[PDB]
């Protein structure tokens, strides 16, 4: 699907900074079953690196590694012109579910339905 | 992330 140019809203700036606060916590999940965990610096021996640290935290020697491959998706929605509306409510997962006490927030995986446009929207953007 | 996350597309 050729993409050839996009004049997109100024709203849609926090969607990338919302998503490194929810996806640290699936990195720490990913790395405690391991030996990692936070420490003072990058060494084999104690299995430390500059990554972690708290979400917020995060050095400008690496940021684009978890900002890249998200926006690429929404050129082809928004430029044929798909919606990303949004509803007076906002915050909804954090109900429904280590330094700064830390610790992962698991949303669930085993609860899920589909239907025409979201099934279109999964399959287009990973398409 | 997106879809329950106070959201709706229609």
């Amino acid at each position: 699907v050729d993409t050839s140019n996009i004049t997109i809203p100024e709203k849609l700036e926090y969607f990338i900074n919302k998503y490194a606060e929810h996806s640290h916590d699936k990195w720490s999940m990913d790395k405690l079953a391991n030996g990692w965990i936070y420490g003072e610096i990058y060494s084999d021996s104690s299995k430390i690196q500059p990554l972690m640290k708290p979400y917020k935290l995060l050095s400008e020697k690496e940021k684009e590694i978890y900002r890249w491959p998200i926006k690429e998706s929404l050129k082809t929605m928004l430029a044929w012109g798909w919606r990303i509306e949004r509803t007076r409510e906002g915050d909804s997962m954090a109900l429904y579910n280590a330094a700064h006490g830390y610790s992962p927030r698991a949303i669930d995986m085993s609860n899920v339905t589909l239907s025409r446009d979201l099934h279109a929207m999964a399959e287009m953007m990973a398409e | 992330f997106l879809q329950i996350s106070g959201y709706v597309v229609s």
